[PDB]
C-alpha cells in the first residue's frame, strides 16, 4: 500500500502524537517549538517520542541520530527523506 | 477426508455404550479406523477442567464418507456437564431409544438441551428388538415435534445393539450399522464454518504506551479485525465510540484476524483510566447488554465438592462469563420450593449490572472460591 | 548447636542486627522440645535492649554429610508474624532449608546465595 | 555517565523488550523502568555512574534471571 | 486427570481473573538452585491475598497428579506477604507496600548487582588484631 | 603406583570376605563415575544433584583439608571462603547423588590434615571458585606445597603446638614464645617413635588389592 506523504498531511500526524503524550499539552504546543527546552523535556523523555514515530511510519531510526532529533520541525524534515515532499 | 463429531444421547439402559463398541467394532472387520473394547468403554477417562470432574469416553472411527468423532457418558448427571460445559462439541447426536422402554420424561431433558447447544439435526435408532417395535417409533417423531424438529424426516431404524456386537444377525444387527452409518452422512455430515457474524473481544489486558495509545489484547471466537473499522466498547455500564487504528501478531502488523487467535487491537485518543478489563470488543448496534437471562444451570453435586445444603430463591452466587466478573440474584421457577444438587433446571438469574449476555454463552456460578454450578444461555429477557 | 546463653551472628542487613554495640546477641530461648536447636529452627534472642525471634541459619556443630558446615552462628531477625525485619542476606544459606517442615519461603527469598 | 549513548540506548533497547512481554503485566513492567531511570539519574558522581550503567546492562542481558 | 497440566499460562490466567494487581513472572535459571518460575502478584486488601491463595492452591489440587506432593500456603498470620510454593513455581501475595520495601523482582533478575547489596558493605578486622578507640 | 586411602583396610577383626565384597561395590561405582586422584592439599570442583530442588545442578570448589573413611563410606571434606564466610562440606566418594569429580589442582601439603587452616588467616583458605584447571604431564612427581601459614592469635580449635599433632606447616616463630615451645615439649612421647608393634605395614595387604583390581578392569 502506498500512503500519499503530503507534507501538510506529515505535519498533522506528527502534532497528533504530541497532544496524545501526557507530559506535553496542545495549549503551549506548537509547530515550532522544540522538546527539550521550550516544552520542557528531558533526554529520556524524547527516547519515547521517537519510539511513537518508529512504529507509526515503520522505518528504523538509528541510534546514532535519535539523538540530534530535539525539535518536531527536524522530524518533519528526516521523515521526508523516507519520501521527498517538495510542494 | 471430513471430520465431525457425533454423540450419543439417551435414557440409561437403553444400550447406548453397546452401540458405541458396536460401531467401532463393524468398521474393525474393514479395518477402517482403531476399536476399542466394549468393557474398556464401560470405563470412561477422567477429564478435570475449571473445577468441574468428568468421565467421558472418547472413541475414533473413521467412515470410508467421512471422519467422525464419538463420545459416550456413564451417566446423566455426566452427560449434562459435557454439553453445557462444551469441552467437546458435537455436530451431529444419536438417540438411542429401547424397545421395551422408548421414550421417557427423563430423555426429554436430553433433547431439550439440544436445543440450547445449536444443533438441530438428529438420528433415532431403536435397539433390543429381539409389531410392538413399530408402536413405540411414532411416539418418537411426535417428540421431536414438541422440542421443534419435524418428525418425518427423521430416520428410525430397527434393528438390535447386542446383535450388531456380536455379529449373530447380519439381516438385523448389521443392516441396522450400516443405516445409521448412512444416516449420519444424510444429516449434517460437512461441517458448519463461516465469519460472517461481528467480532467479540474479551479484553484480557489493558496496555497504554505514551505515543501510540491503549493496547487491548483478546482471543477471537467470531469475526475477523480489520484497521480502520469504527468500533464500540461496552461493559460495566461505559460505552463510547472508537475505531480500530493497528492491529497486533507476534508484534508485527497485519490487516486480518481469525478465530483462536490472540489479537492486539491498537486505539487511539482515548485514556487508560476508563479503559480496564471486563470491557468486551463489538461492532455498535450488533449486541446489547441484557441484565435478566434465562438459563439452564446444572448445580453440582455433593460428591464432586459442591454444597451439602439445597438453596431457595433470591440466593446470591457469583456468575462468571468471558473476561468480565459480577455477582447476581437467582429466581427459582415455581412449582419448586428448593433446587437439590445433583440436578439441573432452567432458572431467572438477574445480574447486579447489564452486562452482555447471549446465546450458547458458557458460565460458571460461584461462591466466594468454590463453584456450585454451571450454565448456559437459554433465553434473554 | 544453638543453646541459651549462646552468642549469634546476625547475616542481615536490618538496622537492629547491624548496629555497633557493647554486646554481642545472645540466644534467649530455643524453640524446640529438646532445648538444642539445629538450622531451620527459631530461638529468641537479646539485642540491644529487647527480646526478638530469629531463625537459625547454618551453624559451627557438624551436620548430615552432604549439608554444609558455617564458622559461624547465622541468625536471620525475624517478627512474630514470620516476615523477616531486613531485606536481604549476602552470607549463604543452605538449600536444605527448603524441605524443612515450616514457613522458610520468605527467608529463601531474600537470600541470595544457596550453598 | 560513561557515555551519554550509551545511557539512553539502554533505556531504549528496554523499552523494546517489553513489547515482547507475554505474562507479565507490561504497564507495570513500563512504569517500573521509567521510575528508576528518574529518581536514580539527575544526581550521581562519576564513579557510580560506572556501576548503576553496569546493573542496567545485566538487566538488558538477563543472564542471571529474564522477566517475561 | 487427564487435560491442562499446572504451568505458568494457566497458572497467570487464573491469578488475573481475580483482579491480580501487578503480575511479574521470571524466568530462574539452572545455576540458582531454587525454582523455574518466581511470580510475584499485588493485592488490594489482607482478606483479598486469603482469596486469591486460597483459590490457587483449591484449584492446584484440583488439577494436581496423584504423586505431585501436597503443598502448603505460608504466612496465613502475616497481615501483608503471603507465600505459596509449587514444585517449579514460587508465588510472593503482598500489598505494594512491601513491594516498595522488598524489591523481589531486582534480586532475581540481577543477583549480586542490586543496589541493596552495594550499601551494606563486608566488616574485617585490623591486622595484627588491635582495636584503637 | 597410587592407591585409593579407602582401599586400604584399618587393622581389625573384620573376616577378609566382608572388604572384598565391598570392593567390588565400590569399582563397580567407579566405572560409573571416574574417581581423580588427589591428595589432601589439592583442590577439587564437585558437581552433584540436588535433591531439595528438581534435579538441579550444584557445583563447589574448595581445598581438601582430610580424607578418611574405609569401604564405600569412604569421605573427603573441602573448605572455601564464600563472600566471607567459611565453608566446609563433607562428601562420600560412592554417593550416587555425585555427578563428576574434577581435580582442578593437584598438590600435596606437608602434613596430611589441615584442619589448622580454620585457625589460619582467611585469605589461607580463600579460593577462587572459577578457576581454569592447571595440569601436568603424566609422568611427573606429584609436587609439594612447602608453603607454611601465618596463624591467628593463640586461642585456638586445637593446641597445633603439641607434637602429637606434628605439623609442619605453621610458622610458630611469628606466634609463639620460646617458652611456649618448651612448655609444649612436656608431651613429647619420644618411646613412641620407635615402638615397633604400634606399626602397620600394609605392603601384602595393597598387593593383593592390587591383584584384585587389574582382575576388575
Ligand atoms: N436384548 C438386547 N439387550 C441389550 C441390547 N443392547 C444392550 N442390551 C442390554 O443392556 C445392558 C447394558 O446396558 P448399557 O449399554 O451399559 O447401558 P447404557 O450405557 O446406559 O446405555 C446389557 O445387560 C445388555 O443385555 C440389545 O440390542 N438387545
Ligand atoms: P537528559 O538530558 O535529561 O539527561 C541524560 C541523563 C539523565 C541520562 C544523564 O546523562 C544525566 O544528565 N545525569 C547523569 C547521572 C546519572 O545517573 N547517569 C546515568 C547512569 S545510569
Ligand atoms: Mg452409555
Ligand atoms: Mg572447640
Amino acid at each position: 500500500d502506498m500512503p500519499p506523504l503530503t507534507l501538510e498531511g506529515i505535519q498533522d500526524r506528527v502534532l497528533y502524537v504530541l497532544k496524545l503524550y501526557d507530559k506535553i499539552d496542545p495549549e503551549k504546543l506548537s509547530v515550532n517549538s522544540h522538546f527539550m527546552k521550550d516544552l520542557g523535556l528531558d533526554s529520556l523523555d524524547q527516547v519515547e517520542i521517537i519510539m511513537a514515530m518508529e512504529d507509526e511510519f515503520g522505518f528504523e531510526i538509528p541510534d546514532i541520530d535519535a539523538e540530534k532529533l530535539m525539535c518536531p520541525q527536524e522530524i518533519v524534515d528526516y521523515i521526508a527523506d523516507k519520501k521527498d515532499v517538495y510542494e | 477426508k471430513p471430520h465431525v463429531n457425533v454423540g450419543t444421547i439417551g435414557h440409561v439402559d437403553h444400550g447406548k455404550t453397546t452401540l458405541t463398541a458396536a460401531i467401532t467394532k463393524i468398521l474393525a472387520e474393514g479395518g477402517g479406523a482403531k476399536f476399542k473394547k466394549y468393557e474398556e468403554i464401560d470405563n470412561a477417562p477422567e477429564e478435570r477442567a475449571r473445577g468441574i470432574t468428568i468421565n467421558a469416553a472418547h472413541v475414533e472411527y473413521s467412515t470410508a464418507a467421512r471422519h467422525y468423532a464419538h463420545t459416550d457418558c456413564p451417566g446423566h448427571a455426566d452427560y449434562v456437564k459435557n454439553m453445557i460445559t462444551g469441552t467437546a462439541p458435537l455436530d451431529g447426536c444419536i438417540l438411542v431409544v429401547a424397545a421395551n422402554d422408548g421414550p421417557m420424561p427423563q430423555t426429554r431433558e436430553h433433547l431439550l438441551l439440544a436445543r440450547q447447544i445449536g444443533v438441530e439435526h438428529v438420528v433415532v435408532y431403536v435397539n433390543k428388538a429381539d409389531e410392538m417395535v413399530e408402536l413405540v417409533e411414532l411416539e418418537i417423531r411426535e417428540l421431536l415435534t414438541e422440542f421443534g424438529y419435524k418428525g418425518e424426516e427423521t430416520p428410525v431404524i430397527v434393528g438390535s445393539a447386542l446383535c450388531a456386537l456380536e455379529g449373530r444377525d447380519p439381516e438385523l444387527g448389521l443392516k441396522s450399522v450400516q443405516k445409521l452409518l448412512d444416516a449420519v452422512d444424510t444429516y449434517i455430515p460437512v461441517p458448519a464454518r463461516d465469519l460472517e457474524k461481528p467480532f467479540l473481544l474479551p479484553v484480557e489486558a489493558v496496555y497504554s504506551v505514551p505515543g501510540r495509545g491503549t493496547v487491548v489484547t483478546g482471543t477471537l471466537e467470531r469475526g475477523i479485525l480489520k484497521k480502520g473499522d469504527e468500533c464500540e466498547l461496552l461493559g460495566h455500564s461505559k460505552n463510547i465510540r472508537t475505531v480500530v487504528t493497528g492491529i497486533e501478531m507476534f508484534h508485527k502488523s497485519l490487516e486480518r484476524a481469525e478465530a483462536g487467535d490472540n489479537l492486539g487491537a491498537l486505539v487511539r485518543g482515548l485514556k487508560r483510566e476508563d479503559l480496564r478489563r471486563g470491557l468486551v470488543m463489538v461492532k455498535p448496534g450488533s449486541i446489547k447488554p441484557h441484565q435478566k437471562v434465562e438459563a439452564q444451570v446444572y448445580i453440582l453435586s455433593k460428591e464432586e465438592g459442591g454444597r451439602h445444603k439445597p438453596f431457595v430463591s433470591h440466593f446470591m452466587p457469583v456468575m462468571f462469563s468471558l473476561t468480565w466478573d459480577m455477582a447476581c440474584r437467582i429466581i427459582l421457577p415455581p412449582e419448586k420450593e428448593l433446587a437439590m444438587p445433583g440436578e439441573d433446571l432452567k432458572f431467572n438469574l438477574i445480574l447486579r449490572q447489564p452486562m452482555i449476555l447471549e446465546k450458547g454463552q458458557r458460565f460458571t456460578l460461584r461462591d466466594g472460591n468454590r463453584t456450585i454450578g454451571t450454565g448456559l444461555v437459554t433465553n434473554t429477557l | 548447636a544453638i543453646q541459651k546463653m549462646t552468642r549469634v551472628r546476625v547475616v542481615d542487613n536490618s538496622a537492629l542486627g547491624n548496629s555497633p554495640y557493647h554486646r554481642a546477641p545472645r540466644c534467649i530461648h530455643v524453640y524446640k522440645k529438646n532445648g538444642v536447636g539445629k538450622v531451620g529452627d527459631q530461638i529468641l534472642l537479646a539485642i540491644k535492649g529487647q527480646k526478638k525471634k530469629a531463625l537459625i541459619v547454618g551453624h559451627c556443630m557438624p551436620g548430615p554429610r552432604m549439608t554444609p558446615r558455617f564458622d559461624s552462628n547465622n541468625v536471620v531477625l525475624i517478627e512474630d508474624n514470620g516476615n523477616p525485619v531486613g531485606t536481604r542476606i549476602k552470607t549463604p544459606i543452605p538449600t536444605s532449608l527448603r524441605k524443612r517442615e515450616g514457613e522458610y519461603s520468605k527467608v529463601l527469598a531474600i537470600a541470595q546465595n544457596f550453598v | 555517565p560513561w557515555s551519554r549513548e550509551a545511557v539512553l540506548s539502554l533505556y531504549r533497547a528496554l523499552l523494546r523488550q517489553g513489547r515482547q512481554l507475554r505474562y507479565t503485566d507490561r504497564d507495570f513492567y513500563f512504569a517500573s523502568i521509567r521510575r528508576e531511570f528518574r529518581k536514580n539519574q539527575k544526581l550521581e558522581d562519576a564513579e557510580a555512574r560506572e556501576r548503576q550503567l553496569e546493573k542496567g546492562l545485566v538487566f538488558l542481558n538477563g543472564k542471571l534471571g529474564r522477566i517475561i | 486427570h487427564t487435560g491442562p497440566k499446572f504451568d505458568i499460562d494457566m497458572m497467570v490466567s487464573l491469578l488475573r481473573q481475580e483482579n491480580a494487581r501487578d503480575i511479574c513472572v521470571i524466568q530462574v535459571p539452572p545455576e540458582m538452585r531454587y525454582t523455574d518460575y518466581f511470580v510475584i502478584v499485588s493485592g488490594t486488601s489482607t482478606r483479598h491475598l486469603h482469596a486469591m491463595a486460597f483459590y490457587v492452591v483449591k484449584m492446584y489440587k484440583h488439577l494436581k497428579c496423584k504423586r505431585d506432593p501436597h503443598v502448603k500456603i505460608e504466612g496465613k498470620d502475616t497481615d501483608d506477604w503471603l507465600c505459596v510454593d509449587f514444585g517449579s513455581m514460587v508465588i510472593h501475595l503482598m500489598l505494594p507496600e512491601t513491594r516498595e520495601i522488598y524489591e523481589l523482582e531486582k534480586l532475581w533478575t540481577l543477583r549480586s548487582y542490586d543496589d541493596q547489596l552495594a550499601q551494606i558493605a563486608p566488616e574485617t578486622v585490623p591486622e595484627d588484631f588491635i582495636l584503637g578507640i | 603406583r597410587f592407591l585409593s586411602p579407602e582401599f586400604i583396610p584399618r587393622r581389625g577383626r573384620t573376616d577378609p570376605l566382608k572388604f572384598q565384597i565391598e570392593r567390588k561395590d565400590m569399582l563397580e561405582r567407579r566405572k560409573v563415575l571416574h574417581i581423580p586422584e588427589f591428595y589432601v592439599g589439592s583442590i577439587l570442583r564437585v558437581t552433584t544433584a540436588d535433591p531439595y530442588a528438581s534435579g538441579k545442578i550444584s557445583q563447589f570448589l574448595g581445598i581438601c583439608i582430610q580424607r578418611s573413611g574405609r569401604g564405600l563410606g569412604a569421605t573427603f571434606i573441602l573448605r572455601n571462603v564464600i563472600e566471607g564466610q567459611g565453608v566446609e562440606i563433607c562428601f562420600e566418594l560412592y554417593n550416587p547423588r555425585v555427578q563428576e569429580i574434577q581435580v582442578v589442582k593437584l598438590e600435596k601439603r606437608l602434613d596430611d590434615s589441615l584442619l589448622y587452616l580454620r585457625d589460619a588467616l582467611p585469605e589461607y583458605s580463600t579460593f577462587d571458585v572459577n578457576m581454569k584447571p592447571v595440569v601436568q604431564e603424566p609422568n611427573q612427581k606429584v609436587p609439594v606445597n612447602e608453603l607454611k601459614v601465618k596463624m591467628k592469635p593463640k586461642p585456638w580449635s586445637k593446641r597445633w603446638e603439641r607434637p602429637n599433632f606434628n605439623i609442619k606447616g605453621i610458622r610458630f616463630d611469628l606466634c609463639l614464645t620460646e617458652q611456649q615451645m618448651k612448655e609444649a615439649q612436656k608431651w613429647n612421647q619420644p618411646w613412641l617413635e620407635f615402638d615397633m608393634m604400634r606399626e602397620y605395614d600394609t605392603s601384602k595387604i595393597e598387593a593383593a588389592i592390587w591383584k584384585e583390581i587389574e582382575a576388575s578392569k
